[PDB]
RNA sequence: AGACGGACCAGAGCGAAAGCAUUUGCCAAGAAUGUUUUCAUUAAUCAAGAACGAAAGUCGGAGGUUCGAAGACGAUCAGAUACCGUCGUAGUUCCGACCAUAAACGAUGCCGACUGGCGAUGCGGCGGCGUUAUUCCCAUGACCCGCCGGGCAGCUUCCGGG
RNA sequence: UGACUCUAGUCUGGCACGGUGAAGAGACGUUUUUUCACUGACCCGGUGAGGCGGGGGGGCGAGCC
RNA sequence: UCAAAGUUUGAGCUC
């Protein structure tokens, strides 16, 4: 974890892949390629109460103390691959994502050029449900 | 007694159109009639972009932005509270308000 | 094999048709024994697949 | 007991001789412990690079992969693999009230690179305009999508890969779309929105370092 | 490997009706339009009789990705043999055989005539300053302002009815 | 046959036939042992045991002097 | 961005 690079000149740059599904956050650091991997670390190592480790307060948390972790790696720039859980499935990230948003606000991280990545299908599979759907 | 003239769909010449899957919900509901929202919106909103304008590195770079379509189920919308109940008579004013909100 | 007497078959006899004994068996078994189902893991209407 | 990132060697990535800046960026792979190779290792990685990296100051929604199929020596030699457009900008150009107009085709150039490459076009609200629709008749998209083909395969054959890289940097192919099209119907926001290598031929290491020096 | 062809997708089109949207090719058809084209009553509606007719269901093969009747278990709950969950069978896919039922709703049978407007639209046709590409004009294409036929719909009023 | 007492068969560990090298920890210049090879015992299959492996030279194409 | 909420003398209401 040392960028051999002077520091403001140019940056070493990594790329965080922050997963915010409605019932976890993922946080994968990678390389340029992204095959390579420094440090992926999850909420739910961080923190053990089922219910709220997806609900907005545990994944600001979670992702003020991923961020901190990182940096602590010392790596200064960093891609951003921000992802939810897609496909047939949702196309909204879940409560956690809006929390660990504003955390890595805070947190500090020099970002390169940001991306969204979502997996959207051209024409899909059925979503997991009756033709009734989930009644309440 | 006939509450609305179009069936609360746009059904006058066609006949049969593709469901879909709800997304709050997994309610199957006619295309046509199903309600349809073209969302894009910006990863980071007003207060975030304040707050991660910080996080950025560079002064003034434009992010990209998060281009969404939505279709909710119906009971969706009224919990949700997309829409709200009208009179008889103003249920014919179709016409949606100007550009304010 | 049921129909059989008792002698030409460990699964005869008897006044009513029927095995007896148990036809799942093990392969560490002398010849002539070694008989029904062989090593059988599951033995039952076989749902789904 | 040790730091197992200790073991990686690091490798500089280099650009072809066609684009402005070499040194891309950094990679890294294990060192030589047994069979494997750092340089095996780092063989087979791909690359995602920008148009503000292309272009000296420049918009982002560019991308070109690239993979360094071999490793000269403390570097990382790139090549050619694929153009394209970025989500946000395409699906922020692709609005209601207008016949959208794709293409597909694949075709080989004279060197032994098999492309196969994705057009894309939409029809243009005239400024005075007062029909709200400005949609494009049937004939029209099927007349469209045949110059498409023909203008690809005209322009990519005819020409090396080179030559078909430093088109495409600009829109030069879309902007002769547009000219050919403007008669039919005034279409606009022109693009290749993806283009596809496909089949290498046989490496010969003397043209390849002749494209690096 | 098999489903599916998003977004472009409209109070839009075509089809006897269910319905019909990945590219390209082949086959034939048809509503509508222009017409000083031919025949000159050849037409409308119909018990009997016939063709087609979503999904589930059934019989054989082929295929078996997802979901998922049945079923089991795990949860809440006074009870739940349900709503929540993890699995998961037949079925869901193709070909070949049956079947003829839906709120198959415009809940409005078919032809034919007459009696108010108004703007918008889709097709074919006609006319008319000027813009704009073909570029170098014509004649075409995109706009633009109109008229004509029938067409999916919309609004409108003490027409009159109910 | 769930009686007593034994037995062919089959499963399992040891010693011998049974070699030549590789790296590591240690082990109780030495090993206990984990992996990685080699081949000469040994084993299998095919052929009326029919053109094997190296080295030149020759040629059809790609790149160089 | 939806776990639930049951009953009520036979002993006399009314143009
Ligand atoms: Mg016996
Ligand atoms: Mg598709
Ligand atoms: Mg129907
Ligand atoms: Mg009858
Ligand atoms: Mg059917
Ligand atoms: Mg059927
Ligand atoms: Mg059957
Ligand atoms: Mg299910
Ligand atoms: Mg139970
Ligand atoms: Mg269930
Ligand atoms: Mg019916
Ligand atoms: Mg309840
Ligand atoms: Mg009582
Ligand atoms: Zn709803």
């Amino acid at each position: 974890s040392l960028g051999p690079q002077v520091a403001e000149g140019e940056n070493v740059f990594g790329v965080c892949h922050i997963f915010a599904s409605f019932n976890d956050t993922f946080v994968h650091v990678t390389d340029l390629s992204g095959k390579e991997t420094i440090c992926r670390v999850t909420g739910g190592m961080k923190v053990k109460a089922d219910r709220d480790e997806s609900s907005p307060y545990a994944a600001m948390l979670a992702a003020q103390d991923v961020a901190q972790r990182c940096k602590e790696l010392g790596i200064t720039a960093l891609h951003i691959k921000l992802r939810a859980t897609g496909g047939n499935r949702t196309k909204t990230p879940g409560p956690g994502a809006q929390s660990a948003l504003r955390a890595l606000a805070r947190s500090g991280m020099k970002i390169g050029r940001i991306e969204d990545v979502t997996p959207i299908p051209s024409d899909s599979t059925r979503r997991k449900g009756g033709r009734r759907g989930r009644r309440l | 007694t006939k509450k609305r003239r179009n069936n609360g769909r746009a059904k006058k010449g066609r006949g049969h159109v593709q469901p879909i899957r709800c997304t709050n919900c997994a309610r199957c509901v006619p295309k046509d009639k199903a309600i349809k929202k073209f969302v894009i919106r910006n990863i980071v909103e007003a207060a975030a972009v304040r707050d991660i304008s910080e996080a950025s590195v560079f002064d003034a770079y434009v992010l990209p932005k998060l281009y969404v379509k939505l279709h909710y189920c119906v009971s969706c919308a009224i919990h949700s509270k997309v829409v709200r109940n009208r009179s008889r008579e103003a249920r014919k004013d179709r016409t949606p308000p100007p550009r304010f909100r | 094999g049921v129909a059989m007497n008792p002698v030409e078959h460990p699964f005869g006899g008897g006044n009513h048709q029927h095995i007896g004994k148990p036809s799942t068996i093990r392969r560490d078994a002398p010849a002539g024994r070694k008989v029904g189902l062989i090593a059988a893991r599951r033995t039952g209407r076989l749902r789904g697949t | 007991v040790v730091d197992p990132f200790s073991k990686k060697d690091w490798y500089d990535v280099k650009a072809p001789a066609m684009f402005n800046i070499r040194n891309i960026g950094k990679t890294l792979v294990t060192r030589t412990q047994g069979t494997k190779i750092a340089s095996d290792g780092l063989k087979g990685r791909v690359f995602e690079v920008s148009l503000a990296d292309l272009q000296n100051d420049e918009v982002a929604f560019r991308k070109f992969k690239l993979i360094t199929e071999d490793v000269q020596g403390k570097n990382c030699l790139t090549n050619f693999h694929g153009m394209d457009l970025t989500r946000d900008k395409m699906c922020s150009m692709v609005k209601k009230w207008q016949t959208m107009i794709e293409a597909h085709v694949d075709v080989k150039t004279t060197d032994g690179y098999l492309l196969r490459l994705f057009c894309v076009g939409f029809t243009k609200k005239r400024n005075n305009q007062i029909r709200k629709t400005s949609y494009a008749q049937h004939q029209q998209v099927r007349q469209i999508r045949k110059k498409m083909m023909e203008i690809m395969t005209r322009e990519v054959q005819t020409n090396d890969l080179k030559e078909v890289v430093n088109k495409l940097i600009p829109d030069s192919i879309g902007k002769d779309i547009e000219k050919a099209c403007q008669s039919i119907y005034p279409l606009h926001d022109v693009f290749v929105r993806k283009v596809k290598m496909l089949k290498k031929p046989k490496f010969e290491l003397g043209k390849l370092m002749e494209l690096h020096g």
